[PDB]
């Protein structure tokens, strides 16, 4: 079933890692992401 | 913690409810502190008098008698807020800057009808209203815009008076703060709001200023070297009063920061302590 | 059960090493703020930029001198009470204990660019009150510090902001309790002034005198306590400053026939003057006369320029029958006289009430 | 929550006893706030100025000067009550309504001795101090009954009109040191409210007059004040003069200013300040004489 899929989706979930650094200076806090991706779709044909 | 939840209406475009999500922190007047309460209460449409618009005076006034509340998150179909009234214990209060003016640690907060430029706000034409956010100054900024807005309206009158204008001026009015200029009303044209709403504002002050430097020069004429003359003594003493009160100045909000920037531009938010 | 407030700042005014823990730290406003009002509201005839020579030469003896303009957040933002009160030691009545805490101060910091930046300071508020910019829009007020943290020239301090002052934890220093503390020239009790009995709850305000001559202008800080109400204190204080209110109210300003209205409009007969006529036609020959009264007030003591005082609200001391105590311990390496108050919560809104009288 | 407990005096008879139980909600002045006092500060005699029950006049100065608190439940031996002025979290208070106006949601509280008929008040015989209790107004009949006192004071040395019903003030002011106080703090007033700048407030009478007409709003404003429109077709006022430094300075701007202060600052000085915010949760709209309502420190 692919001629009804009409922009799939997939999606991915990352996270970073911070360090304690002292100092007079704003304090950091860590952080995650989220990014998402779609589908690319094309045919392929041949005669005879 | 006393909280409200208002409700969110049915049937509401996409768009709508988009841009009410922006509108996070941002204060909303109630006329009677109830838990559930409805969108015509926030609406402008319960806040005119007399059947037309409300106007700057009448903008004051009520911002005295109705009480305050501080909108703390949207959902796809709910809306609350918080109250900033009897004794509520609000954790994490943070409003929006809705002010040009910057704003630093210390400052104590306000309320003001909005005077400089158009107010923006949030308009549902699905449901017919629209709900219009109270500005957000510092106090010793304030009884100086009250001056400035009011004696710049005052020229205008004269101008038009006189036979000929006095024109030769200082240049522009400017209100700066933290190195910052603002620079309002740059050209003559765009009498927007000139006599729209504060037209009578200026009225009313345009005369207990008169009788006042009046009534002394009628007192006492040593100053410079058929009739009641008391219930006008009454009177100037009621008014003066009753115009006193609507134009006082009390502090709403401290805003209070840790470890977060000092200094914050129109349009972020930050943290506030309950005065 | 309290608050607290960061902030980072230059240590050119407020040094959070040597000042001690409890006392009072207050914060200025942005200086580009001061010439934008002074050009409008200085007096007729006085020169509106000699505020302008005082405040460049400020910042000419003080580090960093070339980030003045953009207000990037790195300005020199708190100073100390006994900084002010070094500053103006001269005209405190307690000689002694004025210039102990001006020698000390003095010592205790740089004590290289340290006189200069006194005599800066003193003539830049000399300046500020001589064109109707009184420095009592431009001090806000701090809680006392409770923690802070410097590496070199730069300072991150926390301070309360209102509540119970032994109800934090310093949590660094021997006990984890502090109390405020106060240079002994400051305080001034009016009570005992005013011969009225000391029990119960007192009030703690922030006084600003004013003095306004040709060439001769002073201002002190005073921190009062007292049990008066909240308004009724401006009252109180008028009887003792009583001298400076007259001496204003002639040496403020330095840069015409009544009118019998009433008695005209008591007996008729007189030229009137109905609206038909100012309906707007020929509205000069019907108003030709109708008087002349040759009048007008230019120069007159407005009631800015006859301010003597400015005061504030800070907090109160549930405590009845307080016992502060005065003694003489060392700051840095000099003995001065402090006053230690117990017990005060902070709190009240940042508001002044100027006693012009 | 701080409460000051309020000791009653022994032996007293049963009927004066219920009768201070009635006395739930209303409001006592303290001249020394402490945790401990006695009946004394409470009664009429304190209130002395020379040796003699005060006066009208002299009350409200006694009113600023004196703590505020607020009575609440009373046991047999003790009365408890809470303080209002200092900075304190009180949960849950109310007061009882003595004036004879009815007060709404939204409505503040000024204070003001008793102006109309012969107050109530508990009278104890036994211990032979009487105790009067203050009158709770909004603050808008505040500010007319002290515009009409004030203008009976200058007369010498009433019907008020609210909701369509009128009434009689009958005051007092059998002394005389303080009624010319009261004078001395009213035309400082007027004299700081005077700056180079009323001159040109004061040539716009004229069109003012011409806006009065076909505005029919105007006129109104016309008609309640007598100076204007009196000045307005009896003075020439002469054009115009100049300003010293007009390059750099805005004249019109401290009397728009500075009279703004001033405008403030009398409303207080001459009565009583506002000392409380009405608003009730789960009660009625509107309260009537003798109830009583839940209020919010100010």
């Amino acid at each position: 079933e692919l001629a009804y899929v009409r922009d799939g989706v997939i999606q991915f979930e990352v996270q970073q890692p911070m360090i304690a650094r002292d100092g007079p200076h704003p304090v950091d806090q860590p952080v995650h992401n989220y990014m998402v991706k779609r589908i690319h779709k094309r045919s392929l044909s041949a005669a005879f | 913690p006393f909280e409200i939840e208002v409700l969110l209406p049915g049937e509401l475009s996409p768009a709508e409810t988009s841009a009410l999500q922006k509108c996070e922190g941002k204060i909303i007047t109630f006329s009677t502190l109830r838990h559930r309460a409805s969108l015509v209460d926030i609406a402008l449409s319960s806040y005119y008098i007399n059947g037309a618009p409300p106007d700057t005076l009448s903008l004051l006034e009520a911002y005295r008698m109705r009480f305050a509340a501080v909108i703390t998150r949207v959902i796809p179909g709910k809306l609350l807020a918080h109250a900033i009234g009897v004794g509520t214990p609000t954790p994490g209060l943070f409003i929006q800057n809705t002010s040009p003016v910057d704003l630093c640690n210390g400052d104590y907060i306000c309320l003001l009808p909005p005077v400089f430029g158009s107010a923006d706000s949030i308009r549902l034409d699905s449901v017919g209203l629209e709900i219009v956010f109270p500005l957000t100054i510092p106090q010793t900024l304030m009884r100086e815009i009250i001056a400035k807005v009011v004696a710049r309206a005052v020229e205008r009158t004269a101008a038009g008076a006189q036979i000929l204008p006095h024109e030769v001026l200082r240049g522009a009015d400017v209100i700066c703060y933290n190195g910052r200029r603002y620079e309002l009303e740059t050209n003559l044209q765009h009498r927007d709001g000139s006599d729209a709403a504060i037209r009578t504002l200026v009225l009313n002050l345009m005369f207990s200023i008169n009788e006042g430097c009046l009534l002394l020069l009628a007192l006492i004429p040593t100053l410079l070297v058929r009739f009641p003359i008391y219930e006008t003594i009454s009177s100037w003493i009621s008014t003066s009063s009753r115009l006193g009160d609507t134009l006082g100045t009390r502090a709403i909000l401290r805003v209070c920061v840790f470890d977060g920037p000092s200094t914050v531009h129109p349009g972020d938010r930050t943290a506030v302590i309950q005065v | 059960t309290t608050q607290l407030i960061q902030q980072v700042s230059l240590t050119d005014f407020f040094r959070p090493d040597i000042e001690h823990a409890g006392s009072i730290v207050l914060i200025l406003r942005h200086p580009s703020d001061m010439i934008g009002e002074a050009n409008t509201l200085t007096q007729a005839g006085r020169d509106p930029d000699v505020l302008l020579e005082g405040l460049r030469n400020l910042f000419n003896a003080c580090t960093a001198p070339w980030t003045v303009g953009e207000g990037g957040g790195l300005r020199a933002y708190v100073t100390s009470l006994s900084f002010i009160a070094a500053c103006r030691a001269e005209e405190y009545t307690d000689k002694q204990a004025a210039d102990a805490n001006r020698t000390a101060i003095v010592s205790a910091y740089g004590c290289s660019r340290m006189e200069t930046r006194l005599i800066r300071f003193s003539e830049c508020l000399r300046a500020m009150v001589q064109c109707h910019v009184f420095p009592h829009r431009f001090i806000s007020f701090f809680g006392s510090l409770l923690e802070y943290t410097i590496q070199d020239n730069l300072c991150n301090i926390t301070a309360v902001a209102k509540g119970p002052q032994e109800a934090a934890r310093t949590d660094k220093t021997s006990t984890r309790r502090v109390t405020a503390n106060i240079p002994a020239c400051v305080f001034w009790d009016v009570d005992k002034d005013l011969h009225l009995s000391a029990d119960g709850l007192k009030h703690v305000f922030l006084v600003f005198v004013y003095t306004q001559r040709r060439q001769r202008e002073g201002v002190r800080l005073h921190l009062a306590l007292s049990q008066l109400n909240e308004q009724c204190f401006g009252r109180g204080i008028g009887f003792l400053l009583g001298r400076i209110r007259a001496e204003n109210a002639a040496w403020g300003t330095e840069g015409t026939r009544a009118l019998p209205l009433v008695q005209l409009s008591n007996d008729p007969t007189s030229p009137r003057c109905s609206i038909g006529e100012i309906t707007g036609v020929n509205w000069n020959l019907a108003r030709q006369r109708l008087y002349q009264w040759t009048g007008d007030f230019r120069g007159l003591p407005t009631q800015l320029s006859c301010m003597y005082a400015a005061y504030t609200l800070i907090g109160t001391i549930p405590s009845e029958s307080v016992r502060y105590t005065r003694r003489m311990e060392r700051f840095g390496g000099y003995n001065v006289p402090t006053i230690w108050l117990e017990g005060v919560v902070w709190g009240g809104t940042n508001t002044w009430n100027e006693c012009y009288y």
